[PDB]
RNA sequence: ACACGUGCGCGAGUCGGGGGCUACGAAAGCCGCCGUGGCGCAAUGAAGGUGAAGGCCGGCGCCGCCGGCCGAGGUGGGAUCC
RNA sequence: UCAGGAUAGCUGGCGCUCUCCGCAGUUUUAUCCGGUAAAGCGAAUGAUUAGAGGUCUUGGGGCCGAAACGAUCUCAACCUAUUCUCAAACUUUAAAUGGGUAAGAAGCCCGGCUCGCUGGUGUGGAGCCGGGCGUGGAAUGCGAGUGCCUAGUGGGCCACUUUUGGUAAGCAGAACUGGCGCUGCGGGAUGAACCGAACGCCGGGUUAAGGCGCCCGAUGCCGACGCUCAUCAGACCCCAGAAAAGGUGUUGGUUGAUAUAGACAGCAGGAUGGUGGCCAUGGAAGUCGGAAUCCGCUAAGGAGUGUGUAACAACUCACCUGCCGAAUCAACUAGCCCUGAAAAUGGAUGGCGCUGGAGCGUCGGGCCCAUACCCGGCCGUCGCUGGCAGUCGGCAGAGCGAGAAAGAGAGUGGCGCGGACGCUACGCCGCGACGAGUAGGAGGGCCGCUGCGGUGAGCCUUGAAGCCUAGGGCGCGGGCCCGGGUGGAG
RNA sequence: GCUCAGGGAGGACAGAAACCUCCCGUGGAGCAGAAGGGCAAAAGCUCGCUUGAUCUUGAUUUUCAGUACGAAUACAGACCGU
RNA sequence: UGUGGCGGCCAAGCGUUCAUAGCGACGUCGCUUUUUGAUCCUUCGAUGUCGGCUCUUCCUAUCAUUGUGAAGCAGAAUUCACCAAGCGUUGGAUUGUUCACCCACUAAUAGGGAACGUGAGCUGGGUUUAGACCGUCGUGAGACAGGUUAGUUUUACCCUACU
RNA sequence: GUCUACGGCCAUACCACCCUGAACGCGCCCGAUCUCGUCUGAUCUCGGAAGCUAAGCAGGGUCGGGCCUGGUUAGUACUUGGAUGGGAGACCGCCUGGGAAUACCGGGUGCUGUAGGCU
């Protein structure tokens, strides 16, 4: 988040449902469906000598260091976000309120403070 | 009988399929267009350069002098701190050789 | 079919605005026009020689000609499918320096200066523009008071 | 918004950024009966825009927590003050309930308001929530429980979990 | 018939297609003093016509030239190479 | 020229130049541009109602003129301060959405040369050399650039919003974006366009939009709170048949009255006199009416409710009760139901049916399933200008996925006779993403037909072609190969 | 060099209207024509002098295929006007 | 659904008196597809296009008959409205007519729909080929939303429906 | 403090009336021989310096008009995006962002460039 992004999003708003994650969720996803763009190929972080050998010229050489540099947005949040493929996520088991409109009026479109990482738990 | 008289819909979307590609800008853009007063007195200016070009390379040597003048004239833990030093192999090729000589 | 031709809906485009009307004033004419200086396009009703067509009034080029009355500008202009930088005769009462170049070359400068100062010292200055970040962590001090409670208003049919 | 669940009261406090003009721009506090903070924080900025020029880019939220309620297990009178839009004009209502909270009795306001008047979340407006003495209540509805020796049987106590067997060889009763 | 792509042969050339020579075969082979010729290597003008790079150094701060030395541009980007 | 062509656009194919700094159907920061929405008329142009205060610049009219001055109530005209209402072809103000440009080395800051341009002036401007400065100067995303040849098409339609003409149209004509056409799939019973979501061949899981009495997968929850009875109930986007008006039906509210100073009624006793005052005055003894409308007498006397009604003698209408005992009255408002509500074959919330809903409004928990989303199998395409010529073997030493640019380096000094597969290189192998499709375009066919040059030391009277077949199989498919029968020369 | 439309007030015949004189006058006038824009020591009105409404290459704008015509805008080389 | 038809709502007035027995101005909300427009969606390798005769069925916006409420219903006669489509709703002169108008009868002589019901059911008077006459228009060939006269009406033996 | 000449932005500078203007200026003012032009020396052109702040001009004043600039009007009108929201419709409400304009109430009433005087 900045000045920019925000912008970007609420034009976009009908479409997303995004909020602000935990650092359980931010675990969950870089370790359950944490795959590279290593020469445009989508692969399976399975060891740390794929981070180290892409993400080597940032200091960011393991899984642990990856995590760090997402959650508490740092300085290479760039080249580490842009390190890793869109998250494929399963659809919400439980299944959803409603699509079309906005969190505050029953949906489930928008942004959803500190309650997305309930919906990343039902996807992951 | 009589037809539709005029549109502009599926345009947009024709117009952006192989792009809107802006006008191929370069340096070095032509001179045609421009007064050609001015333009046959910059090709006076160009015909007539090296009737001055003893002083142009002369006073570049002497301002080459004025390089070598001056050119000679001029001359977060303290343990990952310790862990990343060790570790990384040129600066800690001798640390790690210390390391594994203190088995015995 | 609409009606062709230059001026066809250039009815409030090409006036001049309330009491704004009559002699044209002189700084105008007195601005200097380089080869190569960014320019904004704004046609004038007062004076009729050498006016731009309403597709470029508003529009921003760079001037490549430089005439005793007149300048050349090359304006992008957009047609159906593709765009086209087009050279344009225009007189100079029609045209503006724009400030868009202004507010970069005071950055060069600056950012320049923030390099001749603070690069041997070992201080490292941040010289590119971040967006707005988000706010950081303060203490709102209520000095004394409780906050004020707001409960809406009943309704009253005004008119 | 939609009244999903029971209801919970905050107190969503807000100020505006402050700017150079005014470095201690004034704290206002409001009662918001929503099913979270999430909508509670976005009703607030509904109301404050329209009692006052600040708006959610215009301000910060400077705190919004649960209201408890202080006794839970006393049985209480509620009188309620309303704006709903029907179908032709706004219309307000004073409207008692008799529950042990208050985000209870909101909830069954909401209730009562989409049965009797077909008016939804969106339109209804709260302005006042007051408990009440047993004295002061206007509605025959609500004081008829006025009562200390209050006696009544439970007449026609229709069977449910009527699909238990589906093929009983005997009549259900009714008197109990 | 024309245009563009593509494969092959020769290359400032190229091509015998018409002609001649000595069962398959009415094929294949050959000619060069059989390239006449075609297309190419030069354009532009209605035409008569004309028809594709230069500085410097002396003698005659200058000659129409006598000569003398060297001579197919420059800028920016450019796979490779050094 | 209007049932057609040429011409741009959209399409495909062939590539080629580069990359292991460039661009963008976006935003941020600056910076201009605008005259729609809105607003305005005690601001211009135009349309527009209303009283005021002034007055002659005006006329009139009658008022005491022999004639004219003044004049006097003046009325419209006029001026001044106000007031009600408007504008697609008006406007001082004036948005949201929007449209250009800029965000660096195609740049900076230094010297030095040229000019027939320009001049008080190496002044101004431009062009030329040789220099030195990377912290690559907003966010995010992504490999870019460029040239040939080119088919189809040139009847369109629908929808949210804006919008022209028409009473309106499943009408005619526009702007923007999205769809159908060219496209199936789950929902809307049904349906070119709606809602959800786009499709290689399958198993598991889970969802969307919709559902869950039975048809019909899933509420057979001991679901929550109200509302409503219909002799025409009601029942889900587009959508498939209704309004003004109204109800002492019923359920909420709003405002104002009377309430132990004792209410809607219940039933009496009384409603008097000046006065046959009034206005024109057939008539106003109150009585098509109109206007004055008090009192002498008090619990009621009101110039009043209907009266045969010109009134009249005369029945009847507010009043305080005579009997009687606390909570009522009055006007709006909005929910559901009802009236308003009439068409022709018999009839359609999809049907049956449903009223402690299977209806209506507001909400729990659970559950059902798409060709969508996750995991996995298999096929193909595309990408990696990917990997392999190292099968380097008694002359051998079998290594080169590994976070960090480089040599498993080389010399001179200080018994047993062994070791899988591979590599039609036009082959074989590894990893990742993807796959709708009409007109149209290209590729690959170990798909098929008939004839010619080569070739199979091909097949065939111990049975060729052809044909028939509940026989055996292969291939995604075009097709094909065997078995049995018939047939008789390819 | 002046200043317009309209108005106020004065002046023999002369009035609602001939002519003279002063004051107020942001355009309420005029600019050949339709309409919009524009303009006040002017683009209007009145005077004086004239022929740039002349010869000649290219560039560019508008419609636009980014073609022609029509019309236009900035230059350059002449000869001229004021 | 403009237009044609039919129905409400308000109450200025009509009605000796008296808004509402029966009516209803200025306004205003609907309904219907028995009127005429408006449109071009279906049909131009064909859906036989005017009327009448014949014959069945349906609608109600009720003329008559049954049962009823109300009148400015004394009786008789008549008018308004309700439940209500079971059965009726005719014979003729003139016209090709649909429509119209008149005679007579009658309880009453109500209005409609079914591809403006119904041509392998008829008919052929009307329109609307080819022959001719008149009038107006055209120089003429010819034209007429003028009048007039004469002018070929085909097939079932198939499937269903019905008997 | 302030003027003169030439100006820049072009009403915070304009309009109505009143008051005060030291010193140089700027003016009104005085004339018509030469210059020059008119019906007319009023204007224009010219040669002057007896007078005068009366006017122009300057500074200031006014519960002034206008102009400028805030507040209010008002998070009102409108508007980007969204919904299988309400409603027979006409149109509304909400979510997600942006946000005006009169009447009405305050405050202000020229800034300044070069060159040359006066105090």
């Amino acid at each position: 988040l900045n000045k920019a992004s925000i912008n970007m999003l609420r034009i976009v708003e009908p479409y997303i449902a995004w909020g602000y994650p935990n650092l359980k969720s931010v675990n969950e996803l870089i370790y359950k469906r944490g795959y590279g763009k290593i020469n445009k190929k989508r692969i399976a972080l399975t060891d740390n000598t794929l981070i180290a050998r892409s993400l080597g010229k940032y200091n960011i050489i393991c899984m642990e260091d990856l995590i760090h540099e997402i959650y508490t947005v740092g300085k290479h949040f760039k080249e580490a976000n842009n390190f890793l493929w869109p998250f494929k996520l399963s659809s919400p088991r439980g299944g959803m309120k409603k699509k079309t409109t906005h969190f505050v009026e029953g949906g489930d479109a928008g942004n959803r403070e500190d309650q997305i990482n309930r919906l990343i738990r039902r996807m992951n | 009988a009589k037809s539709k008289n005029h549109t502009t819909h599926n345009q947009s979307r024709k117009w952006h399929r192989n792009g809107i590609k802006k006008p191929r800008s370069q340096r070095y853009e032509s001179l045609k267009g421009v007064d050609p007063k001015f333009l046959r007195n910059m090709r006076f200016a160009k015909k007539h350069n090296k009737k001055g070009l003893k002083k142009m390379q002369a006073n570049n040597a002497k301002a080459m002098a004025a390089r070598a003048e001056a050119i000679k004239a001029l001359v977060v833990s303290r343990k990952l701190h310790r862990l990343a030093y060790i570790a990384h192999p040129k600066l800690g090729r001798r640390a790690r050789a210390r390391i594994a000589r203190g088995l015995r | 079919t609409n009606t062709k031709g230059k001026r066809r809906g250039t009815r409030y485009m090409f006036s001049r605005p309330f009491r704004k009307h009559g002699v044209v004033p002189l700084a105008t004419y007195m601005r200097i026009y380089k080869k190569g200086d960014i320019v904004d396009i704004k046609g004038m009703g007062t004076v009729q020689k050498g006016m731009p067509h309403k597709c470029y009034h508003g529009k921003t080029g760079r001037v490549y000609n430089v005439t005793q009355h007149a300048v050349g500008i090359v304006v992008n202009k957009q047609v159906k499918g593709k765009i086209l930088a087009k050279r344009i005769n225009v007189r100079i009462e029609h045209i503006k320096h724009s400030k868009s170049r202004d507010s970069f070359l005071k950055r060069v400068k600056e950012n320049d200066q923030k390099k001749k100062e603070a690069k041997e010292k070992g201080t490292w200055v941040q010289l590119k523009r971040q967006p707005a970040p988000p706010r950081e962590a303060h203490f709102v001090r209520t000095n004394g008071k409780e906050p004020e409670l707001l409960e809406p208003i009943p309704y009253e049919f005004m008119a | 918004t939609k009244a999903s669940g029971t209801l919970r009261e905050y107190k969503v406090v807000g100020r505006c950024l402050p700017t150079s003009k005014s470095p201690a721009p004034p704290l206002y506090r409001m009662r918001i009966f929503a099913p979270n903070h999430v909508v509670a924080k976005s009703r607030f900025w509904y109301f404050v825009l329209e009692l006052k020029k600040m708006k959610k880019s215009s301000g910060e939220i400077v705190y919004c927590g649960q209201v408890f309620e202080k006794s839970p297990l006393r049985v209480k009178n509620f009188g309620i003050w309303l704006r709903y839009d029907s179908r032709s004009g706004t219309h307000n209502m004073y409207h008692e309930y008799r529950d042990l909270i208050m985000a209870s009795a909101v909830t069954q306001c909401y209730r009562d308001m989409g049965a009797r008047h077909r008016a939804r979340a969106h339109s209804i407006q709260v302005m006042k929530v007051e408990e009440m003495a047993a004295a002061r209540c206007p509605r025959p509805a609500v004081k008829q429980f006025h009562d200390s020796r209050i006696r009544f049987p439970l007449p026609h106590r229709v069977l449910r979990r009527q699909h238990k067997p589906r093929f009983t060889a005997k009549r259900p009763n009714t008197f109990f």
